[PDB]
């Protein structure tokens, strides 16, 4: 019953997303609940038809019913006020931001695919002594003696003193899972552990969505000076194997074609995937290795072919 | 699944809603009186209609007078 | 009231009797006024 | 006027709330400080607010009681000489069009039509200001 | 002792007595009907941008659309129904009823709202006019935020149109919000005061404030991403707030936007519960301050499209955004309680008003439900979000319009719309739209984000894909009952030569002959009570209506 | 014809009696300004996000600005408004000579202001700082530019009104609209307070 | 004096403001609306060639057919130049009167002509036919002034 209650929202994976999921039903009920009295309501007043009994005589007229407005003003802000208590309680739990992350990936999403680079990785059972790289953030500060004239402007930049192509909010890392247009990214993650993703934009804001976590953000362009927490933690994976993600914000013309995947595997699985991916391999090869598809098994990287009726 | 299928009910569905939707409604009784039979009795108040053809000097009322029916003809018949 | 009202002697010459009537076009005397909707249709 | 400036008062009053509470709770409680674009929006809508109902109540208060504004009042009281209402005019339709141009002009980045409409518009506001006191020709 | 009356009334009217009206007319009761046909030209140009999205994503394949074409038609279909369609038609309705639901012969400006409708249909055009290029309209979304709107993205000269055809269009919608505020504020009956004005006079001057409020915000942020686009402003560049600067921007016009967009056809629905209910507006001082505290709430509650961004003060517009559900709540309970314990007559007035009520609820319940971040996370940006806007916006501004265009047919008209074609349009429209939009929660709800143009047969949610598609077409036939019966009841259908054509009328619009003389009225009765129609018609109902009211 | 049907003198007149009953095309004018108002608050929330994403040098080393030519403007710009205000005073009146002469000299004076802040322009611009070239020089352009168009549109009604007034007699109507175009100027004088007050002190 | 049975009005100025009950209708005439309308353009435009008001009176016309008639025709707007046809089925009378103004214009030699396209669409059981065909005639036969 709860499935289908849940208007077909996914059972989670996480305890976030249970606890949302858990907070969505609570609310789909009260809203129910109401929608139900209010529909009554409407309906039973439908059997005020002007009967034909009803001689020259018009109705009680009365409107204007005091006591009645503020019991029917009050009620709602009851209402409202427990949802928004437990929204608060919920959102307590939407990023705790614990300082101790036991994996860190950096969502680069740039203009219709994805890249995953695996910051950092820390298991609180002791394991995974690896880092990010980050020497290939490079900035583009125009600092040049000087421009057109001949003295005196010594331009620095337009923003903050940098160029708008800066890319330095970018961060890279060694094992980089690219996605390409005929291969769909699939970002392996170890089941049981705590996940943090640093989200950011190569070039246009979209929206890093995984539908069973219950939860999708904004990969904005510069977050940090947009005022964005673009970086957000989950603390478990319970369930292992491949879960859809998708693109959830306007990407430009193929917004609909930036599906990937989140694989959650055996820690164990992660370990091998991990050490044979420091070994020159891909994401495919390091998949078939651990004895997982290669590809992603939930989703395909549809016809790069404009639609069914070009002529290949 | 099926494009056969799927165009078929998309471009059907509406068509056979329609088809009951108008069996149902339009072929109600409208609020329009029915047609005043020969046979029956006339019980509709009596009917004047008029042209409104010509231009009527001033459109103002006032000033027309009443300078009388003068009546010019005449005619019977009994169907 | 700085206007004097117009009036004017038109020339004329059909006869404007089996067409438009000034019903229909209030200057159909005034000037050509219609075309025979034969001419429309084809 | 007094309904009438009293509905801007109480927008101002909730706007002016709206924005102090805003403010401080992005100043505090947000990720880089006051937001500055959704305070000086609710700032400045409070000015909109502050503006109208200001011009309102000053009104309110030079003018007597309308029959408008009055309760119990009959319709022989406000009968009168009505003000000037423009009767048909066809230069709305050439500021319309003349905006266009000018619009156009600045989407496919074209001056010379910027300039073609921004030189349409001024000569159709002036016929539509000028309609109705444009003097009779004087040959 | 008799009347020489015509057997039938004049059809249409003689050849060349309209063509030069539109060009110069000054009534606001012509450039009311000039809105409502041109919005509902819109309403059908828009609405057919969304059977071609219905068509394509029946099925997984990309069949005949492209990633780009799709991308542009939920852009103009989204910008065509709200701005060239929804907006501009409050003011059609304004233009339509307003002054005669305040004893006024004209608006204050008239000139200036002949002004605002052509502003609205140009503007319209060009912006529409995207299409004929050969890059195609506005890619980006209704919404069009600020990188993807970019000169570096989207660089066509669609995108631009789109841009200066909304400035154009702005304009007109903020010149006629002064008529409307101005109209009310200054031109009043003899004895009208403010608190006695309609409800829908009221929901028109609340509107109005929101228009002035909101679109000059819009033309400023429209002006800044049209300067960054030919001029490299850096205004809405990443590296500056520009992505949150713009969404701040924009939804601080947008939020009020589906505001001005909400509260007039509340009016509307409120003008035509009391004379098919028989009895007052239950409430109507209550509404007045529902109204007004929904539009003070609106300004302060924009960024509750902004959860996802992860960059507002989550907990503040939270807050008020279930703050402005209770005025909406207070609203909705009113508009039973009018229902309540009168005779009821659902004539096709009724029909729809009703059917606003049971659609408007569904997609106000989810409405809630998305106020909450927790769950507007996994909802957010997903077909959810698109049903529950539809199931608000079609309720409030397709059910209820129809409402009002069914309810004041005769009094711009002085004919009738046939009732069984409107019966028949209300169930189509009915039918067609719970069967349309009801599957979109669920599909929504699993993974299915909006503005996307083709999914994997893999994916899910094929089956109710092509279950909304069939719900569009019924929508789609659902037009045909309409337009025919507007068109064959313009020129024909039975004509009421009488004021209030449906008895019980109020607002002082029913105190005149239903086609209402130019300057509104030859008879302006005394004003006594918010319903002085029928204080005219029913005076023995005068007492009552004071003896009964308090009781409640 | 035999006088009138209108006993009318002026076939335009104002739009309701204004001693008894609000001036209806200054609540118009008011509410549209009020507006207007909401419009340079879009350019102020600009320039504000700019500012504070700026680190820390708001205005960046090339640009300067020059405030011994931003106050002249702006004092003259505030001479403009109440020569404005002396030309409406004279406008409540039958003084159309004396409301002529006022906003004659006030057309005259935010003209100067116009040609003062393209001085700035030029120099600000051959002085690095330009629309494309930096964030604070794109936002400082767009918010002090749109002013300026303003400025020109409120020159524009100016002369507009003055020509007017040389056409036909001087009546209530136009003394109603000698007062909304200064109330226009007024507001146009105000915004560049708060926006000289936000460019230049504030910084 | 009394206004209708329900919801009907006498205003400030002489105009009485009308209501009727949201499902009928006003004008509750009895025939089909197109035939009314086919009525209407008859009146209207096939009697323009005429230049007299023709006018149709379906109502009953009691006592003496023809005073009657000259007393109805009196409430014609235009009496000089006008053509009142008044049928009466209760009485299965047909009575046409003109004025001073239409007279010598063929009216006169119109008269039996229209009577008998009445009479015989009225025996085939068609009043408005009838009465449009009588129109039609009749019209044909005048002349404009
Ligand atoms: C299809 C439908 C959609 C069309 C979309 C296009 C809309 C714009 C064109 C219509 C504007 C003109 C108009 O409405 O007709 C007025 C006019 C009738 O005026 P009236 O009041 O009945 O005159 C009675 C007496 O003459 C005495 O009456 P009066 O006292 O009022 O004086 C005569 C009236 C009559 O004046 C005129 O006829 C002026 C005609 C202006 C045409 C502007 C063309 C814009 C291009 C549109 C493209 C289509 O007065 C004047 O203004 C004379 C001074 C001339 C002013 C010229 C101003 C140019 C403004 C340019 C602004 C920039 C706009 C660019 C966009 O109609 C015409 O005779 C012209 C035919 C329509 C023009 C077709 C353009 C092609
Ligand atoms: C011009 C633009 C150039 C391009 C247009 C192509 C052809 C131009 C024709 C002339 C246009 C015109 O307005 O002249 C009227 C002209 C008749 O000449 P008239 O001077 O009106 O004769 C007096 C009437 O006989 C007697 O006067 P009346 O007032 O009784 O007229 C009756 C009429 C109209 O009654 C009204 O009072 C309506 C007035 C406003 C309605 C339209 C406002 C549009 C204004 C925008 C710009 C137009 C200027 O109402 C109806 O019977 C129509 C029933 C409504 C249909 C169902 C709607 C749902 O209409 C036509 O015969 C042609 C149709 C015009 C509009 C259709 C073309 C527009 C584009 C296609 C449809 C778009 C749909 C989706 C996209
Ligand atoms: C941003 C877009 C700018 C929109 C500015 C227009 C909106 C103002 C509407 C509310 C003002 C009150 C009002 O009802 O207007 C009366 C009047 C409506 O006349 P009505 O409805 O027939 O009733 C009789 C009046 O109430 C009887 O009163 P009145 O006719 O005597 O009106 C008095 C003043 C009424 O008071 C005002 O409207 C103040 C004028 C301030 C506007 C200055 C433009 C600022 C924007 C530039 C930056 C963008 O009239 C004047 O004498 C001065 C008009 C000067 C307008 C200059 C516009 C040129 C724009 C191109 C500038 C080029 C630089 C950019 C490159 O509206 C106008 O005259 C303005 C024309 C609309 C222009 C749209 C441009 C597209
Ligand atoms: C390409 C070649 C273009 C050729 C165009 C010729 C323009 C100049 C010749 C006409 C001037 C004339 O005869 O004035 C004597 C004329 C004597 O007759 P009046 O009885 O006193 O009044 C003139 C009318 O007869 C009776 O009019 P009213 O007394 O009823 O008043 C109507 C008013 C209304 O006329 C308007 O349209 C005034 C509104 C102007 C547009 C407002 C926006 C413009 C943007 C402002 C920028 C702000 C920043 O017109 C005036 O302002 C009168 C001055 C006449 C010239 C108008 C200026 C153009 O006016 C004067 O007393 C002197 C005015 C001198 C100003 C002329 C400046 C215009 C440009 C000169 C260079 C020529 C173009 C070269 C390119
Ligand atoms: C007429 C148009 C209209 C109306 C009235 C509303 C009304 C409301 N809207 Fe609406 N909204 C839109 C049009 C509208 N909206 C549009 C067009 C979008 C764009 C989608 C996008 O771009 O994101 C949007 C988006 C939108 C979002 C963002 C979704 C997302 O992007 O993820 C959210 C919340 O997050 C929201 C909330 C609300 C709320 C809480 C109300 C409520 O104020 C009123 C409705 C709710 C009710 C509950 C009314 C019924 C109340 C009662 C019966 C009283 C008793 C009941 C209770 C107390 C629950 N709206
Ligand atoms: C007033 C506003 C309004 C209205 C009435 C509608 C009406 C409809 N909308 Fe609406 N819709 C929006 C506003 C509106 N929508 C907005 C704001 C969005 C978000 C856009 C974005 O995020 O960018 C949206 C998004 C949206 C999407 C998601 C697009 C995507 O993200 O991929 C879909 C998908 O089916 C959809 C479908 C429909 C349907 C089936 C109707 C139907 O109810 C429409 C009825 C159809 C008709 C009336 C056409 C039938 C008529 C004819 C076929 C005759 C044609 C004749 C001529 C052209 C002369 N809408
Ligand atoms: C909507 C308009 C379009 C979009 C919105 C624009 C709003 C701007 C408003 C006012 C700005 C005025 C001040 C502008 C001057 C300031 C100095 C400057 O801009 O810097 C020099 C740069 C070159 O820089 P460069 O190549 O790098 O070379 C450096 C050399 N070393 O010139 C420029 O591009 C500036 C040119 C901009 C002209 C804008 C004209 C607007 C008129 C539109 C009419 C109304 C349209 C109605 C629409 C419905
Ligand atoms: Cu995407
Ligand atoms: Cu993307
Ligand atoms: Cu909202």
């Amino acid at each position: 019953w709860s499935d289908a209650l849940a208007l077909g929202w996914p059972t989670g994976i996480t305890p976030e997303a249970k606890l949302n999921r858990e907070l969505w039903i609570g609310s789909v009920i009260a809203s129910f609940a109401v929608g139900a009295i209010v529909w009554g309501l409407i309906f039973w007043t439908s059997a005020f038809h002007r009967k034909k009994a009803t001689d020259t005589e018009l109705p009680r007229q009365f409107g204007y019913n005091m006591p009645l407005e503020l019991t029917l003003t009050v009620i709602p802000f009851l209402i409202i006020s427990v949802l928004f208590y437990f929204t608060v309680v919920v959102q307590e739990r939407m990023m705790h931001k614990d300082p101790n992350p036991e994996v860190v990936i950096d969502v680069t999403a740039f203009q219709w695919n994805w890249k995953f680079g695996y910051q950092k990785i820390a298991f609180a059972d002791g394991s995974f002594d690896y880092d990010g790289a980050d020497p290939e953030r490079k900035e583009a500060m125009t600092s040049r003696p000087e421009g057109k004239d001949e003295h005196g402007i010594e331009k620095v930049g337009p923003i903050r003193g940098m160029t708008p192509e800066d890319r330095t909010y970018l961060n890279f890392d060694k094992i980089e899972t690219l996605g390409t247009s005929s291969e769909i990214p699939v970002l392996v993650l170890p089941a049981g552990k705590r996940i943090e993703f640093v989200l950011n934009s190569a070039d246009v804001i979209h929206g890093f969505w995984v539908p069973e976590f219950l939860f999708k953000r904004d990969v904005l362009p510069e977050p940090k000076a947009n005022n964005s927490d673009n970086v957000f933690q989950v603390s478990e994976i319970q369930q292992t194997g491949a879960f859809v993600g998708r693109c959830t914000e306007m990407c430009g013309t193929f917004h609909a074609m930036m599906n990937f995947e989140v694989r959650v595997v055996e820690p164990n699985d992660f370990k091998a995937y991990i050490d044979q991916r420091n070994a020159g391999k891909t994401n495919a090869e390091a998949l078939a290795a651990i004895n997982q598809p290669p590809l992603a098994i939930t989703t395909e990287p549809f016809e790069s072919r404009r639609g069914e009726l070009v002529p290949q | 699944m099926s494009t056969a299928l799927t165009h078929g009910l998309i471009g059907g569905v509406p068509l056979v809603l329609f088809a009951v939707l108008a069996l149902i409604f339009l072929t109600r009784k409208g609020p329009h009186p029915d047609t005043y039979k020969m046979s029956d009795p006339w019980t509709h108040a009596p009917i004047l209609w008029a042209a409104e053809e010509p231009r009527e000097h001033g459109h103002g009322g006032h000033g027309h007078d009443s300078h009388g029916v003068v009546i010019g003809g005449g005619a019977s018949g009994k169907w | 009231m700085s206007s004097t009202q117009d009036r004017s002697q038109l020339d004329p010459e059909v006869e404007r009797h089996t067409g438009v009537d000034v019903e229909d076009v209030p200057s159909a005397e005034w000037g050509w006024s219609h075309m025979p909707i034969g001419v429309m249709h084809i | 006027m007094h309904i009438e400036a009293r509905l801007f008062e109480i927008l101002t009053a909730f706007f002016a709330l709206a924005a102090v509470v805003y403010a401080v709770l992005t100043a505090m409680f947000a990720t880089g400080g006051v937001e500055w674009a959704g305070t000086t929006a609710l700032v400045l809508t409070t000015g909109l607010t502050l503006i109208t109902g200001t011009f309102f109540r000053f009104v309110a208060r030079r003018l007597d009681t309308r029959p408008e504004d009055y309760e119990d009042a009959e319709i022989s009281d406000g009968a009168g000489e009505l003000g000037f209402f423009a009767p048909h005019s066809w230069w709305p339709i050439l500021i319309s069009l003349s905006f266009s141009t000018a619009a156009v002009g600045a989407a496919l980045w074209l001056p010379w039509l910027i300039a073609a409409g921004v030189a349409f518009v001024i000569t159709s506001v002036c016929g539509l200001v000028f309609e109705y006191y444009w003097g009779p020709e004087k040959h | 002792e008799l009347e020489a009356r015509r057997p039938f009334p004049e059809r249409m009217g003689p050849k060349g007595n309209l063509i030069y009206k539109l060009i110069t007319t000054t009534d606001h009761k012509l450039i009311g009907i000039m809105y409502c046909v041109v919005c509902f030209a819109f309403f059908l140009v828009g609405g057919l941008m969304a059977l071609f999205m219905r068509t394509e994503l029946a099925m997984p394949g990309l069949q005949f659309l492209s990633n780009e074409q799709f991308n542009q038609l939920f852009t103009m279909h989204g910008t065509v129904m709200l701005l060239f369609y929804a907006t501009p038609i409050v003011f059609g309705f304004a233009n339509l009823v307003l002054p005669l639901q305040i004893g006024a012969p004209d608006v204050a400006f008239p000139r200036l709202n002949a002004l605002s409708f052509w502003l609205f249909l140009f503007g319209a055009l060009i912006a529409i006019a995207g299409f004929i290029t050969p890059g195609g309209a506005a890619d980006f979304g209704w919404t069009a935020y600020s990188p993807l709107t970019d000169a570096i993205h989207s660089p066509g000269a669609g995108g631009d149109l789109w841009i200066m055809g909304l400035a154009v269009g702005g304009l007109g919608t903020i010149l006629g919000g002064v008529n409307m505020i101005t109209t009310v504020v200054c031109m009043r009956a003899p004895g009208m005061t403010m608190f006695r004005m309609p409800i829908f006079t009221w929901n028109i001057l609340v509107t109005s404030i929101l228009v002035l409020i909101a679109f000059p915000i819009l033309t400023a942020a429209l002006f800044g991403l049209a300067a960054d686009r030919h001029l490299g402003a850096h205004i809405y560049d990443p590296a500056n707030g520009g992505v949150l600067l713009w969404q701040h921007l924009f939804w601080f016009f947008g939020h009020p936007e589906v505001y001005i967009i909400a509260l007039p056809f509340f009016g509307i629905v409120s003008e035509i519960f009391p004379v098919f209910s028989r009895k007052p507006i239950f409430g109507y001082t209550t509404l007045i301050y529902a109204t007004l505290a929904i539009a003070a709430l609106s300004v302060a509650v924009w960024a509750h499209h902004m959860y996802a961004t992860g960059a507002v003060l989550l907990p503040f517009f939270s807050f008020m955004t279930f703050l402005i559900a209770v005025p909406t709540g207070i609203k909705f309970f009113n508009w039973i309680g009018t229902m309540w314990k009168g005779q009821l007559t659902f004539e096709t007035p009724m029909l729809f008003s009703v059917g606003f009520l049971i659609t408007f609820l569904l997609g106000g319940l989810s409405g809630v439900l998305l106020a909450s971040p927790p769950l507007d996370f996994h909802v957010t940006d997903s077909y959810f979000v698109i049903a529950h806007f539809h199931y608000v916006l079609f309720g409030t501004i397709v059910f209820a319009t129809y409402a009002g265009i069914y309810f004041w047919f005769p009094k711009m008209t002085g004919r009738l719309l046939d009732e069984r074609l409107g019966k028949l349009h209300f169930w189509l429209t009915f039918i067609g739209f719970h069967t349309t939009f009801l599957v979109q929660h669920w599909l929504g709800d699993e993974g299915m984000p909006r503005r996307y143009a083709d999914y994997l047969p893999t994916d899910g949610f094929t089956t109710l894909n092509v279950i909304s598609t069939v719900g569009a077409f019924i929508l789609g036939v659902s037009m045909l009952p309409f337009v025919w019966n507007v068109f064959k009841s313009w020129r024909y259908g039975e004509p009421v030569t009488v004021d209030d054509p449906w008895g019980y009328g109020n607002s002082l619009e029913w105190a005149t002959s239903c086609p209402p003389p130019r300057h509104n009225f030859t008879e302006l009765p005394r004003i006594r009570s918010e319903r002085p129609a029928f204080e005219l018609h029913y005076p023995h109902m005068v007492e009552r209506m004071r003896a009964e009211a308090h009781v409640g | 014809m035999t006088s009138a049907v209108g006993t009318s003198g002026t076939a335009i007149t104002s739009r309701v009696h204004s001693l008894n009953r609000p001036n209806m095309v200054s609540v118009g004018t008011i509410v549209w300004l009020s507006s207007e108002l909401m419009f340079f608050a879009g350019l102020f929330a600009m320039y504000f996000t700019a500012r504070a994403q700026a680190g820390g040098a708001w205005p960046p080393e090339p640009t300067e600005l020059n405030l011994a030519l931003a106050v002249p403007v702006t004092l003259v710009l505030i001479a403009s408004s109440f020569t404005c205000q002396m030309g409406v005073f004279a406008a409540e009146r039958g003084d159309v000579f004396g409301l002529r002469r006022w906003y004659v000299i006030t057309f005259l004076m935010g003209l100067f202001f116009v040609l003062g802040q393209g001085y700035e322009y030029i120099h600000l611009v051959e002085h690095g700082t330009t629309i494309p070239g930096s964030a604070y020089g794109s936002v400082f352009y767009l918010a002090t530019g749109f002013h300026g168009l303003h400025v020109i549109g409120g020159l524009v009604a100016f002369v507009l009104l003055l020509a007017r007034t040389k056409m036909s007699k001087f009546t209530p109507a136009q003394a109603t609209a000698a007062i909304v175009v200064s109330y226009y100027w007024h507001f146009v004088d105000i915004v560049w307070i708060a926006l000289f007050a936000t460019i230049y002190f504030v910084r | 004096e009394l206004d209708l049975p329900y919801g009907s009005a006498l205003t400030s100025s002489g105009r009485i403001s009308a209501v009727t009950e949201p499902g009928e209708l006003s004008v509750h005439y009895p025939f089909p609306t197109m035939d009314l309308v086919v009525l209407d353009d008859a009146l209207k435009y096939g009697s323009r060639a005429a230049k007299a008001r023709f006018a149709v009176y379906i109502g009953p016309l009691g006592a003496d057919t023809a005073a009657t008639a000259r007393e109805i025709l009196a409430n014609v707007p235009t009496p000089e130049n006008a053509v009142l046809l008044a049928v009466s089925p209760d009485q299965r009378a047909i009575e046409v009167v003109y004025g001073a103004d239409v007279k010598g214009r063929g009216i006169e030699s119109a008269a039996p002509l229209g009577v008998s396209a009445a009479a015989a669409s009225f025996k085939e059981g068609n009043l408005i036919d009838g009465l449009i065909s009588a129109v039609r005639v009749m019209s044909a036969g005048v002349s404009p002034a």
